């Protein structure tokens, strides 16, 4: 019995121990989260050079 | 020799027009007008010197907004 309870506290000690390693790396969201806002602005930026020039282009 | 310079003296007759073909044609113009209308068509309306500009927004901007965020 006694050994029972010894392997029971031991088990809680290390489940708290690596829930804590989880917790460290929960940046990683926010990082995608302006990676694509800012990708997916610039991208429209883009297209309106393109189409300027070649609505210039047609024309002549 | 003679035909050539018979030629020559007939497109200097030409050249002696103060404009255009010595026979207008009844029919050149609207020829012309018409394969005019139709390029036109084909390439689209294009005016002198038309240059719009008009810029569009943000399209179908995605966010984290969500009850669990």
């Amino acid at each position: 019995v006694k050994q029972a309870s010894i392997k029971q506290i031991q088990d809680a000690i290390d489940l708290e121990k690596s829930q804590q390693a989880l917790v460290q790396k929960r940046h990683y969201l926010f990082d995608v989260q302006r990676n694509n806002i800012a990708m997916a602005l610039e991208v429209t930026y883009r297209e309106r050079l393109h189409r300027v020039y070649k609505e210039i282009k047609n024309r002549l | 020799q003679k035909l050539f310079v018979d030629k020559i003296r007939e497109y200097r007759t030409k050249r002696q027009t103060s404009g255009g073909p010595v026979d207008a044609g009844p029919e050149y113009q609207q020829d012309l007008d018409r394969e005019l209308f139709k390029l036109k068509q084909m390439y689209g309306k294009a005016d002198m010197n038309t240059f719009p500009n008009f810029t569009f927004e943000d399209p179908k901007f995605e966010a984290v907004e969500k009850p669990q965020s």
